[PDB]
RNA sequence: UGCU
């Protein structure tokens, strides 16, 4: 829900390449910002499989 | 096999011989068109073998 | 709804549903188009 | 300056991505250095028992 | 791709001869009599004809039809 | 009296690219490859068995590659095209089979036809589905004509193998060390094992380095201890001069100041010396009969060729010592380049290796306890071994030998299809093996040993610039002969054996040493009759044209190479002051009454070598000719390479203008082949209406380019306009942008994939998600059919979805979780075609082929086939663009200030050339080093009433007024290049940032943001700006908020310390986000950093 | 891998 109206028109709405879960009634930003990684980091995660890490 | 923006782009650049005098310009947006700002032209060819 | 495509080779139109192994009758092509749409569409010709 | 306790450090320096697409994880490199050098003191341990 | 209908320096309509032009190919006529027949004074169209290759027949040819 | 020119001489080109050239070359090693390297190598792993249980033994036939073929069908085969592989993502590959017999249980069961791998089959190769193949066939399988091909497909992927560039083995090689002193390194490498060994001076004496010994010993105890045990014998086969016995005094004194006077004496002290893998005397035996030298064969422990050997190698050490005769290695001469037929041969070995290892193993494993059930070796033959090692090998890249301690990298690369021209341009690429170790700019500057071989322009431009070369147009890469005929036709011809004499002859000045591939044939008295006796063979036939025979008097050896890898080049043989070939002769040619192999038979042109043709004469044209000459060149021009070829008048243009016009030809925008349209890449830039140039090249005619045009020819006028041409930039017409000129599209793949889980579910599209208020999709499910797939000819808008995919999250009911494909891009994009294949994992593959039609617009980059390279500055209408007294206005209007720092007349005799060609209905030559004249132009140009300059009286368009000086108005052959401002423009505001450190990510794609690099930093720190330098690196990068104890100084979480339990001296403080990380990190590190905080006051 |  909203904070402010306590609506639940809650839609994530991408403006110019910024992720944001903004209200469609008045426009009240919830959540903005994700944490992705990046590719030199996305080169050293290293795969390991469940078969190993779950035991 | 044309792609539909050359195809557009060649028709648009082929010439009309109506005469502009008897027509008007088109106003801000109105894309319908009205019958003095506007003119028509059906292209339907279906290729086949002889 | 009937579903239609369009073989590689044989350019027939070919209706089957969803979950269906992906061929073509009188020949043995594993490429299947899609039709283009049925819908109006706007060009410029700018 | 002689070890017997060794710091891991919290998961924020330890990125893990959750790789829905396999069966398996991304992880850094410190979490299987960890990894190893917990199962050497439990084969330690083993071993003196 | 396919011969343009204008021509990029002046605009004069250049598509409506493509065909001319392959037919005075293959009759006798040489490429500067035929673009001289064909009405092209100025450079420009002459150089549009004759620097433009035909390759419609060649993606028809891989065409699905 | 001038000397008679054959005109038609340049014939001889066509008719040699017939069955050679640019890509004939990797198609007739894999054809080797595949049909006797195969073989023999099946014959040498052919028996295989094991150590327990004997009298079982597992025997290989004959191995047979088969025809391409897929393994999509239920355990069925059939045809499959390269095209049909691209498109489904496949491997084109054909089922390797081989015929074998073993024993079960004592009783021998044969076995006619079994598959143990897949061997990628290369395109137009003779297995190949695409080889000899009509034009009309080629359209039937949707593949184009004029492709090059000889490139591999694996997973829909095209990776071409470079050709490597190495340095020959079994050679010496003197040179300074790293201090400088002068020593000799030999590296000997055979089929199994591979030694490099050094022999230095560093004190005056000659030490002997090996990487089997403790330390460096004396060359005479080796001497000693390998037969020749009289220092005498010895200095007379180091050599009878007096510097010579100068220099080795030392070397004896030091030997006997020692104990070591015999041969049992040297080798027990070998032993001592030798490394850990009498004893000791054996080992050293063994390693100085096979580990040193290996290259030097002993027929039974008789050391007298390696002594020989080593007496040579330190005569010419000895030499080089004075003046200084140092080798190079950047001489091409001693360069050798392996073919893709070479690694995988290598490659196919080391994995027949490995599995008959596995199966020995597996044998051993099962045979003896398994139960009275006798084992076969079918019920564990891996049929996927092989055929993942092959692909991983092609796809990845990286090659790992451990069998060779081979690892390589770098050695496949994805084909560019930027144009035709890039293409062909890649395929004939060579990668050195130095790989960008240290910027040396030896080997990275051009030798004059590339003479007629490599491409001297043609190179990238940036840091791989001399590393990364292309073959010339016209020249041949030799392969590995029998050698058998060779050393019978030099035993025969007088050659004395080297046992039968000591080495005392070896210093005389007129007794010359003969090498054959590194090893020591012999000698031989009056080398010329020898070499012309040689030369007179070859010609004849008897010996193969490909073997190369070179003399170098400094030293007095002659060598004669057979081994594969060498670069060689057709040449005329030149007699008496009068070539062999003549008019008569191409006619003869031109006719058809023979070819470039009747040519080679009837000693008329024959195969030159670098080492050859650095003791041959050779001449340029027929004028040059003088009596002293052997050789004739066929043509100047086939100096450049395929992507300099494209220049019109390269000759008098700047070099560095030429190889950014080959760098930016590799880019250049155009057609790639007939089935463009059906082809789907992940990138495509394609040309609306594409023109052949107007001044073509004979390179240009016979690589068909003008076929597949990748430009267009505009009445380009050099002047300056508008001050918006200032440096390199140039004004575009927007009347000629209108009438579709430049007119580029962009088409772009989008793949998705439904495969399915272990468990028995499978990702499904779900249809649009229509609105209960209107009926209708929304605006997101617009573009989607019935079937949640979006169907072509509709437009496509930014965060659109393609295909509505739905994946269940267990792997009691499913539960499907959306994860569609939306479309990223700033502009709108139109759907062509969905393309739908199932592979043999039940899985859904779908393409969707977006197109973009774009205009010429102000960024966008434009070449104008000469390296002046330019962006576009203002579009100017045409009304305002200038006109002639025709009525013709320009174009592009260049910027003249560029011609005289860059002294590109090629340029401006290119545009006169075309305005003489569109005015008199031809096309003129722009051939290097000839072509058409500039009288000739000019000629044509007062006969049609033009200015004899090109230079035209024109008329200002914006003031109407006549201009003080003339225009230089043209045709001019420009191309569009791939770099765009629309893809070019970013715009980065928050967005996300990285988990590890919450910064910005890097790529566009990604949504990265710019980086204020050190540079950056240091111009900021040097201006003073300190707040702004503050705001970009703390707040508005990775601004922070912490807790930090004022009593321990240790970071706290919500205003609490857990280390002393109190939250009375935990405070905020605002810090970066990786100075919170480094400290993080450091006191993981046991570095714990103590933060005493206090007021800012 | 390309670009400056
Ligand atoms: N397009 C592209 N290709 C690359 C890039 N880096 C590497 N490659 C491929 O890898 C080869 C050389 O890359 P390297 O510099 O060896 O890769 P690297 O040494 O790990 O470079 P770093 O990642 O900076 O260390 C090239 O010949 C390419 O085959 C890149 O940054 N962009
Ligand atoms: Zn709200
Ligand atoms: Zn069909
Ligand atoms: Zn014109
Ligand atoms: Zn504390």
């Amino acid at each position: 829900r909203c904070p402010d109206c306590g609506s639940t028109e809650l839609v994530e709405d991408s403006h110019y390449s910024q992720s944001q879960l903004v209200c469609s009634d008045c426009g009240c930003v919830v959540t903005e910002g994700v944490l992705t990684t990046t590719f030199s980091d996305e080169g050293n995660l290293r795969e390991v499989t469940y078969s190993r890490s779950t035991g | 096999i044309v792609q539909d923006e050359i195809l557009a782009h060649r028709l648009g650049l082929i010439p009309i011989h109506a005469d502009p005098r008897l027509f008007e310009y088109r106003n801000q947006g109105d894309e319908e068109g009205t019958e003095i700002d506007t003119l028509q032209f059906r292209l339907q060819v279906r290729c086949t073998r002889n | 709804q009937p579903m239609i495509y369009i073989c590689g080779e044989c350019h027939t139109e070919n209706e089957i549903k969803s979950r269906d192994p992906i061929r073509c009758r009188e020949c043995g092509y594993r490429i299947m188009y899609k039709k283009r749409t049925k819908r109006l569409v706007v060009f410029d010709a700018r | 300056l002689i070890l017997t306790r060794l710091l891991v450090p919290p998961l924020c320096i330890r990125p893990s991505v959750v790789s829905d697409l396999k069966s398996g994880t991304n992880e850094d490199d410190l979490t299987m250095k960890l990894t190893e050098i917990i199962f050497l003191n439990d084969v330690i341990k083993k071993h003196r028992i | 791709m396919i011969i343009p209908v204008r021509c990029f320096t002046c605009g004069k309509i250049v598509g409506n001869k493509w065909e001319a032009y392959l037919g005075l190919l293959q009759a006798e006529y040489t490429e500067g009599d035929a673009l001289d027949a064909l009405g092209l004074k100025r450079y420009c169209c002459r150089r549009m004809l004759l620097a433009h290759v035909d390759l419609i027949e060649k993606l028809l040819n891989y065409a699905p039809l | 009296a001038p000397i008679p020119t054959v005109e038609e001489k340049w014939r001889l080109l066509p008719a040699f690219l017939k069955v050679k050239g640019l890509v004939k070359q990797h198609i007739d090693s894999f054809n080797y490859f595949i049909n006797v390297e195969i073989k023999k190598i099946m014959k040498a792993n052919e028996k295989v068995t094991s150590d327990a249980d004997p009298m079982w033994y597992l025997k290989y036939l004959n191995i047979y590659v088969g025809l391409p073929d897929v393994e999509e069908s239920f355990n069925v085969t059939r045809p499959v095209s390269p095209h049909e592989c691209r498109l489904r993502d496949m491997t084109y590959s054909a089922p390797i089979t081989v015929d074998i017999e073993y024993t079960r249980g004592s009783q021998r069961i044969i076995r006619n036809a079994l598959p143990i791998g897949r061997m990628p089959i290369m395109l137009r190769s003779s297995n190949c589905v695409l080889t000899g193949k009509t034009p009309a066939e080629f359209a039937k399988l949707n593949e184009c004509p004029l492709d090059p091909g000889g490139y591999f497909i694996v997973k829909g992927v095209e990776k071409v193998i470079l050709i490597q560039e190495q340095l020959s083995k079994n050679r010496i090689i003197v040179e300074a060390d790293r201090k400088g002193a002068v020593g000799a390194s030999v590296t000997s490498s055979t089929h199994e094992k591979k030694s490099r060994t050094n022999m230095a001076v560093k004190q005056g004496r000659f030490y002997l380095r090996h990487n089997t010994l403790s330390e460096d010993i004396p060359i005479v105890i080796i001497f000693k201890a390998m037969g020749v045990e009289s220092d005498q014998e010895i200095v007379q086969m180091i050599g009878t001069e007096e510097h010579v016995m100068a220099a080795f005094g030392p070397s004896l004194e030091e030997c006997q100041k020692a104990q070591i006077f015999t041969q049992m004496q040297a080798l027990k002290y070998i032993g001592n010396k030798v490394r850990r893998q009498k004893t000791k005397i054996e080992e050293a035996r063994e390693l100085l009969a096979s580990t040193i030298l290996t290259h030097v064969p002993v027929k039974e422990f008789n050391f007298r060729a390696k002594c020989i050997y080593t007496a040579v190698m330190v005569r010419r050490v000895i030499l080089a010592q004075g003046d200084n005769k140092v080798d190079d290695r950047d001489y091409y001469g001693n360069k050798r380049l392996e073919l893709a037929g070479q690694l995988l041969s290598l490659l196919f070995e080391d994995l027949f290796k490995k599995f008959n290892s596995e199966m020995k193993k597996i044998a051993d494993q099962v045979i003896p306890k398994q139960r009275a059930a006798q084992f076969d070796v079918v019920k564990h033959m891996r049929q996927d071994q092989i055929t993942n090692g092959m692909v991983n090998a092609i796809s990845t890249g990286n090659w790992s030998l451990k069998r060779f301690k081979m690892d390589r990298q770098g050695v496949t690369q994805v084909l560019s299809r930027l144009s035709y021209i890039s293409a062909l341009g890649m395929m004939t690429r060579i990668s050195s093996q130095f790989e960008k170790t240290r910027k040396v700019s030896g080997p990275r500057s051009l030798q004059p040993s590339q003479w007629g071989m490599l491409c001297p322009s043609d190179t990238p431009e940036g840091e791989a610039c001399g590393l990364v070369k292309n073959l010339a147009l016209m020249t041949h890469i030799t392969t590995d002969m029998e050698d058998g005929p060779i050393v019978k036709l030099a035993s025969n011809l007088g050659v004395e054996d080297v046992n039968l004499l000591c080495g005392e002859e070896l210093s005389y000045p007129n007794v010359f040493l003969v090498f054959l591939n590194g090893n020591i044939l012999g000698v031989i008295r009056d080398h010329k009759k020898l070499v012309n006796t040689f030369r007179l063979m070859r010609r004849a036939g008897y010996i193969n044209e490909f073997v190369s025979i070179s003399t170098n008097l400094t030293d007095r050896c002659v060598y004669i190479s057979s081994d594969g890898g060498r670069l060689c080049r057709p040449y005329i043989i030149v007699k008496k002051q009068k070539p062999a070939v003549t008019n008569k002769h191409m006619e003869e040619l031109a006719q058809g009454y023979r070819n470039f192999e009747d040519f080679l038979h009837e000693s008329l042109v024959e195969y030159l070598d670098v080492n050859e043709e650095n003791d041959c004469n050779i001449a340029l044209y027929e004028h040059t000719i003088n009596k002293d000459t052997t050789h004739l060149e066929i043509e100047p021009f086939t100096l450049l390479g395929v992507c300099a070829g494209l220049i019109p008048y390269p000759h008098h243009n700047q070099s560095p203008r030429n190889t950014y016009q080959c760098a930016m030809g590799k880019q250049a925008m155009g057609t790639i082949g007939y089935n463009q349209r059906n082809r789907i890449d992940t990138l495509m830039y394609l040309l609306a209406y594409p023109q052949k140039p107007m001044v073509k090249t004979k390179t240009i005619e016979l690589i068909e380019f003008e076929k597949l045009p990748a430009g267009q020819n505009a009445t380009v006028a050099v002047m300056s306009y508008s001050g918006y041409d200032i440096e390199d930039a140039l004004v575009l017409n927007k009347a000629s942008l209108d009438r579709g000129f430049g007119r580029c599209l962009v088409y772009k793949n989008a793949k998705c994939t439904l495969k399915r889980y272990t468990n028995q579910t499978f990702d499904k599209v779900m249809g649009p998600m229509l609105d209960a208020a209107t009926r209708k999709p929304i605006w997101r499910h617009e573009i989607l059919d019935a079937d949640g797939i979006c169907s072509p000819g509709e437009k496509v808008e930014n965060k659109q979805v393609l295909v509505n995919k739905s994946m269940p999250t267990v792997t009691q009911q499913p539960q499907y979780k959306d994860v569609p494909i939306t479309y990223k891009g700033a502009t709108d994009s139109y759907i062509e075609k969905v393309m739908i294949s199932s592979n043999a994992e039940d899985a859904f593959l779908i393409k969707m082929l977006l197109r973009q039609t774009r205009r010429p617009e102000i960024g966008d980059k434009f070449s104008s086939r000469h390296g002046q390279k330019g962006v576009c500055g203002l579009i100017v209408p045409q009304e305002d663009m200038p006109f002639c007294d025709s009525g013709i206005c320009p174009d592009i209007i260049m910027n003249p200030h560029g011609f005289p720092s860059r002294m590109t007349v090629g340029k401006l005799i290119e545009l006169l050339a075309g305005k003489a060609g569109v005015l008199d209905g031809r096309f003129h030559y722009g051939t290097a080093f000839g072509g058409s004249k500039v009288k000739d132009v000019c000629e044509d140009l007062v006969r049609h009433g033009y200015n004899y300059l090109g230079k035209d009286y024109v008329t200002s368009g914006i003031t109407g007024e006549p201009l003080e000086a003339y225009i230089y108005f043209g045709p001019v052959y420009y191309q569009k290049l791939k770099h765009m401002v629309l893809d070019k423009m970013h715009a980065r505001a928050r967005g996300p940032r990285a988990v590890l450190t919450r910064q910005p990510t890097e790529g566009r794609s990604r949504d990265g943001g710019l980086r204020l690099g050190e540079m950056e930093r240091d111009c900021l720190i040097g201006y003073g700006a300190s707040m702004l330098l503050l705001e970009r690196l703390m707040i508005s990068s990775d601004a922070f908020e912490v807790d930090v104890c004022g009593q321990c100084g240790l970071l706290g979480y919500s205003g609490w310390c857990h280390y002393c339990k109190s939250s009375c001296h935990v405070s905020s403080l605002r810090i970066p986000y990786a100075c919170k990380l480094l400290f993080q990190e450091l006191q993981s590190m046991n570095i714990i950093p103590r933060l005493k905080l206090s007021k800012y006051n």
